[PDB]
């Protein structure tokens, strides 16, 4: 039994346009550990994306914070696209606010 | 810490029922481990202890308080396959061993028929050596060192007729100094009153 | 104090693909990662900063060579599984250890064996048994409960020897594992959203109560979630009813303190 | 079976070179080096945990180890030292760490460091018959053994009985004597019973013999003493029923 990840897209601080911040992938509840997870600034990855070491849950699941630091705008729209053994096509979540 | 006590030496009869006591004081508990080691030879596992409570095998039982920080092998119905050495060993937080200094147990056997004596032995054509045997003496008996020292004296020892089950003691000693007989021998120890010289 | 727990993971996996290391073991104190194994760097590491400074290189030294021989014990114990479910290719083997300190002075421990994420065997410390899920895990289970010196030694370490590591780590990492930061709550409109965010530790409390009456039920909750600074964040919603007019409140509690916002 | 450790004796210069093996069939994982000494307990010198790893003990000063595989962990000492005069155990265990198991040791090494070997000494052997007397009054026969003169305690007596090996009647010393305690370099004596029926030794065909094994210098160690090389040797002497 394989499990499928769960991606949310989340601000560290109440997000407001104009002050900095960081934007936070929450990836968690998938099975096996094998995993890739990049932060998207409008469709183009970013680089400069720091993560912590993978984790383990009690229901013997993982999970992985991947995070930036930004300045949100108007402009802007960010995502996360993560891929797992248990997705076909790469799946992509955007942030809300 | 880390620490673990246990007396050096113990004696006991035979029949009888001894009680090997080890204290330890270490860093953390996993488990406390009895060894037997046979004077000449290699250690073999014993017995295992790691809860409160008394764990018996045979006519060898050991008991555990971790509270107290304490352990005893007991073994009942004392044999003299039983003379040797008893280590014990605790395991700590790390799961290293801390080894006591080990307890040789030594075995008295019952002599039913005393009977001391200490004879002449055929000297040999090749030896200077005269040698005298004290034997068939009490396990009460105690066997001392000579005082003169061109005189060799041995620590009584326990031999097993297992065809006639027939046990006794003997000590041996020995020397070339021309002055020397069985008679005195073992005057620098305590023999029986009623110890048999033949001339 | 609260309830505290010390859990140490194991992973194991049979191919690991490309750069993906075969073996990997990392303790947690509650929520903290402590130490760190994986089969590359073949090191324990700490992974907080008050362990490196509290436990002498004679620790990491040591419990690296035991950590070296687990990856082994592992691979073996993950092959003959894998020989007798008649699986190939690739499968998983994990292992969990630990305790829990409640706060009432109270104590639980357990250790558990999975097999591809699902429950394989569970520890009774209460009654020295082994539970299977299936009879591969039966057959290991029959071989473990033979030898009941083993059994009796896991039941110690689990109730002695694991909270007194519990206790130890506690006072280490004090400033950090037994501090309390309060939660900030509002309330956003869409459906109310009561949403707290900056809290330490993460157990927290949220409900929505119409007037008086707890919503039961179709309260939404989300996830308790890392902020990335140490603390944590959360929320709950429920629809807003366009019939009635009705006094909606959220409830939070955390760490002994109960707050009430009201709409 | 079981732990396989060689040599069992051996005699060193100071500062030698050696190399003491061990193997394990019983498929463990962890095996130990530990040293004995007097007044004291077992003290890890080494040890490896698994197939790939070994670590030091509590005093690995004078030595090194090789975890050549899954069954062999050899020791070494570098340059032999007085200090390092003990007897060597190798030990074996399915797992080090977390567990109730127990250890499986091996038969042991002696070794002995000399300044020289100037002081080695095989042991002389003679036999003792009965006391007429003690045949008489308990119907039982006494054959004494003596080894006296040896260094160092290295020795391993034994009885024969018409050319087989008897253990049944022997009692001997569990330590042996120092001929001169004042001495630190003082030679040894060992002493050694055979007892037999009276109706057992009164038989006049009946052969007995102490035989005692001694373990000494070797081939490659250098000898300039003007007495005989006291290289590894058996001492026997021997006695036949009196009429
Ligand atoms: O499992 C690990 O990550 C390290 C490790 C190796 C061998 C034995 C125990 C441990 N973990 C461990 C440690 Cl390092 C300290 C306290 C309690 C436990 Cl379970
Ligand atoms: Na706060
Ligand atoms: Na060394």
């Amino acid at each position: 039994i394989q499990r499928t990840p769960k991606i949310q897209v989340y601000s560290r601080h109440p997000a407001e346009n104009g002050k900095s911040n960081f934007l936070n992938c929450y990836v968690s509840g998938f099975h096996p550990s094998d995993i890739e997870v990049d932060l998207l600034k409008n469709g183009e990855r970013i680089e400069k994306v720091e993560h912590s070491d993978l984790s383990f849950s009690k229901d013997w699941s993982f999970y992985l914070l991947y995070y930036t630091e930004f300045t949100p705008t108007e402009k802007d729209e960010y995502a996360c696209r993560v891929n797992h053994v248990t997705l076909s096509q790469p799946k992509i979540v955007k942030w809300d606010r | 810490g880390q620490n673990i006590d246990q007396p050096t030496e113990m004696t006991a009869t035979e029949g009888a029922i001894v009680q090997i006591n080890c204290t330890y004081q270490t860093s953390g508990f996993n488990g406390l481990f009895w060894y037997q080691q046979h004077a000449g030879e290699a250690p073999t596992f014993l017995s295992y202890n790691v809860l409160d409570g008394l764990e018996e095998k045979g006519r060898f039982s050991s008991f555990l308080s971790r509270s107290k920080g304490y352990s005893y092998l007991l073994l009942k119905e004392l044999q003299m396959k039983d003379s040797a050495s008893y280590l014990c060993a605790v395991k700590d937080s790390n799961y290293q061993l801390i080894w006591g200094a080990g307890t040789k147990l030594i075995i008295k056997p019952d002599i039913q028929n005393p009977d001391p004596a200490v004879y002449q032995l055929r000297d040999s054509k090749s030896s200077d050596k005269s040698v005298c045997l004290f034997t068939d003496f009490d396990s009460q008996t105690n066997v001392s060192q000579s005082k003169d020292s061109d005189v060799y004296i041995t620590d009584k020892c326990v031999l097993d007729m297992r065809s006639m089950d027939f046990k006794s003691n003997s000590a041996v000693a020995w020397s070339n100094k021309s002055d020397f007989a069985c008679a005195n021998a073992f005057n620098n120890s305590i023999i029986p009153e009623d110890t048999f010289f033949p001339s | 104090m609260r309830t505290h727990s010390l859990r140490y993971f194991r992973l194991g996996v049979s191919d690991p693909i490309h750069g993906v290391p075969e073996f990997i073991s990392v303790g947690y104190v509650d929520s903290h990662p402590i130490t760190t194994y994986d089969s590359v760097t073949r090191q324990k590491e700490p992974r907080a900063p008050w362990m490196a400074e509290n436990l002498a290189p004679d620790h990491w030294e040591r419990y690296t060579q035991l950590l070296r021989g687990w990856q082994q014990m592992f691979k073996v114990e993950l092959k003959r599984l894998q020989r007798h479910y008649n699986h190939s290719g690739s499968h998983t083997y994990q292992r969990m250890i630990g305790c829990e300190l409640l706060e009432d002075g109270s104590t639980t421990g357990f250790l558990q064996y999975a097999y591809d994420g699902q429950d394989f065997l569970i520890f009774n410390k209460d009654t020295l048994s082994w539970l299977a899920v299936d009879n591969v895990a039966h057959t290991i289970k029959q071989a473990w409960e033979a030898n009941q010196h083993e059994l009796l030694y896991q039941k110690n370490w689990l109730e002695e020897e694991c909270i007194a590591w519990l206790k130890r780590f506690l006072e280490y990492g004090k400033d950090t594992l037994q501090r309390t930061e309060p939660p900030l709550v509002r309330v956003n409109r869409k459906a109310l959203f009561c949403k707290a965010h900056g809290f330490y530790p993460p157990e927290i409390y949220m409900t929505w109560m119409k007037n008086g009456e707890e919503i039961v039920q179709e309260i939404d909750y989300g996830d308790i979630l890392p902020s990335g600074d140490g603390t944590y964040q959360a929320w709950a919603s429920i629809e807003l009813d366009p019939q009635s007019s009705n006094l909606y409140s959220c409830h939070v509690e955390h760490s002994g303190v109960h707050m009430v916002l009201q709409v | 079976a079981g732990v396989t450790q060689t040599p069992k004796f051996q005699v060193l210069k100071t500062g030698q070179s050696m190399t003491l093996q061990c193997a394990q069939d019983m498929n463990h994982n962890s095996m130990y080096w530990y040293r004995q000494d007097p007044g004291m307990g077992l003290r890890l010198i080494y040890y490896s945990a698994s197939e790939g790893t070994t670590d030091k003990g509590e005093v690995p000063n004078g030595y090194n180890v090789s975890r050549l595989n899954k069954r062999e962990f050899s020791l070494r000492l570098e340059s032999a030292a007085p200090s390092q005069t003990s007897v060597y155990f190798c030990a074996s265990s399915v797992w080090t760490g977390e567990g109730s198991g127990e250890l499986f040791f091996g038969e042991g090494s002696r070794l002995t460091v000399l300044e020289d070997l100037k002081n080695v000494f095989p042991p002389e052997v003679a036999v003792f018959e009965p006391s007429e007397a003690e045949i008489s009054h308990t119907q039982k026969a006494t054959l004494v053994c003596l080894a006296t003169g040896f260094y160092p305690d290295h020795v391993e007596l034994s009885w024969w009985v018409n050319g087989k090996e008897v253990h049944s009647g022997v009692c001997t010393d569990p330590q042996p004597l120092k001929e001169q305690p004042a001495l630190n370099d003082s030679r040894y004596a060992l002493s050694s019973r055979l007892r037999v029926s009276a109706t057992f030794w009164q038989n006049p065909r009946n052969h007995f013999r102490c035989q005692v094994q001694f373990y000494g210098l070797s081939e490659n160690d250098e000898w300039t003493q003007d007495r005989a090389k006291p290289v590894t040797q058996i001492v026997s002497a021997e006695a036949w029923g009196r009429a």
